[PDB]
RNA sequence: AUCGAGAGG
DNA sequence: TTCTCTCTGGTCATGAGCCTCTCGAT
DNA sequence: CATGACCAGAGAGAA
């Protein structure tokens, strides 16, 4: 409900299958570089390494997944408070932190919510995405089949008309606003 | 095949083994790093036979690899060959011993 | 005719039990790791071979 | 009254459908040779049953007689062609 | 392997060699915490892995209608109520062995005849 | 198909039509055969253009 | 998160079949991965059974 | 007797029921009905209101409930009258009804208005044919 | 004309 | 330090069976 | 759609 714009979040596991220094980074909608996952996490207020892994790994007896996560804990060891995590952001100083704070609830995981104060839900969900990424990377779950019909949707007459009607109704609304401005006095 | 050495499968299998590419990763099961600081007495009981038979004539950190019986059987590969190739890779920059 | 279709379906049955045997043997870890292919590959090859033989 | 249920492809991942209600009949030989061969289900924990297997077809192929006896591309061909057949498209 | 975190920071510990007494310790690097090591193993890297071949065993498994039922008896309790499945590992060179779960005593057994592990 | 249990590498489970066109395909055989025939049609539909461009 | 998902799933299915949950809403309990997914989406194809 | 299990023949009974209640284009009608009843209002209320400001005041215009008529036509030099399908086809007309919205204007510290015509899917709820009889249809030159 | 859609071997 | 050396992701970019029909909005 | 060369970068040998 609302503007049906689509954001695309990528969580990329860098490093080839036989390479070491295998890091995990995420793509966020308005920042040039991928930023490492632990820096996101700490920007969402989850500071300790253990809490982060607890958000990603839901079993402490999975030493494989935690071993895969070790290079990410090493990757963001430099950033160990929330505010400096928010600072690491590609813009053209305090406004940097504010831009990051905004992006985190505005364009990052917009479907969870776009209202502020629910950093926990988005942190847990990012961890869930990371978990299934690693599950695939450990040859535990298979690649996701993009041709399963259940993952497909059929836009019918209703939705098509609704998408068209939104666009033109806002054009009519903008026209109304322009006629209002033009008539400042009459 | 060499002209005239056709129809003897064993020569052919020797060429197969000589020619098919092999890495360490092909035969390795698991790779471990232990803290084993006194060379003459390991903390791994299994390895004692090994360190025992090193009675002829560094760094306390141990790198210990386990290798696959079946993979070692699919190639004609010896523990000696593997170890000699590792030792030849690293030029006494690393001390290697192995099981039998 | 009924004799010929009896033979045809008995042939299909014998292929089905051939593949049943192949599969139980695979499930007991009793396949041979013939060079160049996975165990699952050997199994798939044998089953498809059996069924094509049955059809022919 | 909860005798029938809507299932989408995602949800049918978690279910086990029978093909005909006869699959639920218990068993404990002498068969018609001319009938097709049905493997016994060898499954028991059914949760649903098909309304009728023939319901997998569209409007076009539902016109094809005995499509379970023809090579499938012919059924696709007839599906394309029946839309080119003439007839009373509307009484008005 | 196991992993350990500082009790105060909940940050992961880094190994250190007590060169004097040849000891293995684990240090935090947010604060000055340190502690004895409880195993000489620091790094384990499986290439042939079995971890996750039994993945997805919960007591609710016996109520998955999707899963098939064998006629075998449990080695432990000899109930013939069991669910079974192939290895949940999605490596493509994976043994086609079937793991069975007794629905009466939650005990996992196997059709394997070449090995008897765990 | 949701009419089969999991991990079922059977002949009939994975697309063996033991029936002839004369006797008639069962619903699962019908659908699997349709799956194969569709691959046939698409192979046709694009090989046509690929060979046209090759000849050109 | 939910512990005791068998009870909750039985309740949800009985509600949908009673009509108290919309019959077009879909509900999947993935037992072996400990997941429950409910979809109230628009535009997913379903069939009766 | 009454509780005995069904057989494969009995399946067709259920199938008949399924179609008696829905016909063969249920997807189209359900989609369009859902659009008209609920989605239309939502979009009218999305971000609708507008406010312009001056030195002293601010003026605001807010759209409210929508109303969708039954299909009609405005005849040039003529009245508006109920448009039925066959007439819309023969006369190259657009079978569409009108959108009227309750728009208010507040000021700091209008009635229904026309905004356009939405094409109606035949046999949807705003279509005249939805409640029509077989005899009604024949009288309307619409094939049953 | 232009853009598009359906179809035929 | 120079110079020649490899040497790879973001790009921009190509066509893509022949006809053949008919229709339908601008 | 989808397969792939050209720079442009920067790491990288020799005298
Ligand atoms: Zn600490
Ligand atoms: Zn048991």
């Amino acid at each position: 409900k609302g503007s049906r714009f689509i954001s695309t979040l990528q969580v990329k596991l860098y490093g080839r299958e036989g390479s070491s220094a295998r890091t995990i980074k995420a793509t966020l909608p308005y920042i040039k570089q991928d930023i490492p996952i632990v820096i996101i996490f700490r920007a969402l207020g989850i500071i300790p390494d253990g809490e982060i892994l607890e958000h990603i790994c839901y079993d402490v007896n999975d030493w494989q997944m935690l071993e895969m996560l070790k290079p990410c804990v090493e990757d963001g060891f430099v950033i160990q408070d929330r505010e400096t995590a928010l600072d690491f952001i590609g813009r053209r100083k305090e406004k940097r932190i504010q831009y990051a704070k905004d992006i985190l609830q505005k364009e990052f995981l917009p479907h969870i919510t776009q209202l502020e104060g629910f950093e926990s839900r988005k942190a847990f969900f990012l961890g869930y995405m990371i978990n299934r990424l690693l599950l695939c990377a450990l040859d535990r779950k298979d690649q996701d089949d993009r041709d399963h019909f259940g993952k497909k949707r059929l836009d019918l007459a209703g939705p098509l008309l609704a998408q068209l009607f939104k666009t033109l109704f806002k054009k009519l609304t903008k026209d109304i606003f322009r006629y209002m401005q033009r008539t400042v006095e009459e | 095949l060499e002209p005239g050495h056709a129809a003897d499968q064993e020569q052919a299998k020797l060429i197969r083994s000589a020619i098919e590419h092999t890495t360490l990763k092909s035969v390795t099961i698991a790779s471990e790093i232990y803290y084993d600081p006194d060379p003459r007495s390991t903390v791994i009981p299994e390895d004692e036979e090994i360190i025992q038979l090193h009675f002829s004539l560094q760094s306390p950190w141990l790198l210990r690899l386990e290798l696959d019986r079946a993979a070692m059987n699919d190639k004609d590969l010896t523990m000696g060959q593997v170890g000699e190739r590792i030792k030849q890779t690293f030029k006494n920059d690393l001390f290697v011993i192995w099981s039998e | 005719d009924g004799p010929t279709m009896r033979e045809i379906t008995e042939t299909i049955a014998e292929a089905k039990k051939k593949v049943l045997d192949v599969t139980k043997e695979a499930q007991a870890n009793l396949l041979t790791a013939k060079h160049g292919m996975t165990l699952r590959e050997s199994f798939e090859d044998n089953v498809v071979r059996f069924l094509n033989e049955a059809r022919d | 009254e909860g005798l029938v249920e809507y299932i989408d492809a995602e949800e049918e991942e978690s279910i086990l459908i029978a093909m005909q209600p006869e699959d639920l009949e218990p068993a404990e030989l002498d068969v018609d040779p001319a009938k097709r061969i049905r493997v016994s289900h060898h499954a028991t924990t059914f949760t649903h049953c098909e309304i009728h297997p023939s319901m997998i077809l569209g409007v076009a192929a539902s016109i094809i007689p005995f499509p379970d006896h023809n090579q499938s591309p012919r059924n696709t061909y007839q599906s394309a062609m029946g839309k080119q057949a003439m007839g009373v498209f509307l009484t008005n | 392997t196991t992993f350990r975190f500082c009790r105060d920071c909940n940050n992961m510990l880094y190994p250190r060699e007590d060169k004097e007494n040849n000891r293995l310790l684990f240090e935090c690097r947010t604060c000055s915490y340190v502690e004895e090591a409880g195993s000489p193993l620091v790094y384990r890297h499986e290439l042939i892995t079995n971890i996750g071949e039994t993945a997805g065993v919960v007591q609710d498994i016996g109520s998955d209608p999707t899963l098939p039922r064998s006629d075998r008896e449990c080695p432990k309790c000899h109930s013939r109520e069991n669910v079974f499945f192939q290895s949940q590992q999605r490596r493509k060179d994976t043994s086609m062995v079937l793991f069975f779960v007794c629905l009466s005593c939650s005990h996992i057994f196997t059709s394997d005849q070449k090995n008897k592990r765990t | 198909l949701p009419h089969f249990s999991k991990d079922d590498y059977s002949p009939e489970s994975k697309g063996f039509v033991e029936n002839s066109y004369l006797r008639g395909l069962t619903p699962q055989e019908f659908f699997f055969h349709a799956m194969g025939g569709r691959e046939g049609l698409i192979d046709t539909a694009v090989k046509t253009a690929e060979t046209g461009y090759i000849q050109r | 998160v939910h512990r005791n998902p068998a009870r909750l799933m039985e309740t949800l299915r009985t509600l949908r079949r009673k009509g108290d949950i919309n019959p077009e809403v879909s509900m999947i309990r993935d037992i072996r991965e400990k997941e429950l997914k409910i979809f109230t989406d628009a535009g997913r194809v379903y069939r009766p059974l | 007797d009454e509780s005995a299990p069904i057989t494969a023949e009995d399946s067709w009974a259920v199938i008949s029921a399924f179609f008696r209640e829905k016909g063969l284009v249920s997807q189209q009608l359900d989609s369009f009905n859902q659009f008209v009843d609920y989605t239309l209002q939502d979009i009218i209320c999305e971000d609708s209101t507008l406010i312009l400001e001056q030195l002293a005041r601010k003026y605001e215009i807010s759209f409210g409930k929508i109303y969708v008529t039954k299909p009609m036509v405005n005849e040039s030099d003529g009245v508006t009258h109920a448009l039925y399908p066959q007439e819309a086809r023969l006369r190259n007309l657009t079978y569409s009804s009108g959108l009227f919205v309750d728009v208010k204007k507040r000021t700091y510290e209008s009635g229904k208005v026309f905004i356009g015509r939405l094409p109606i899917m035949l046999r949807s709820k705003n279509c005249y044919l939805s409640e029509a009889t077989e005899s009604d249809l024949y009288k309307l030159k619409e094939c049953p």
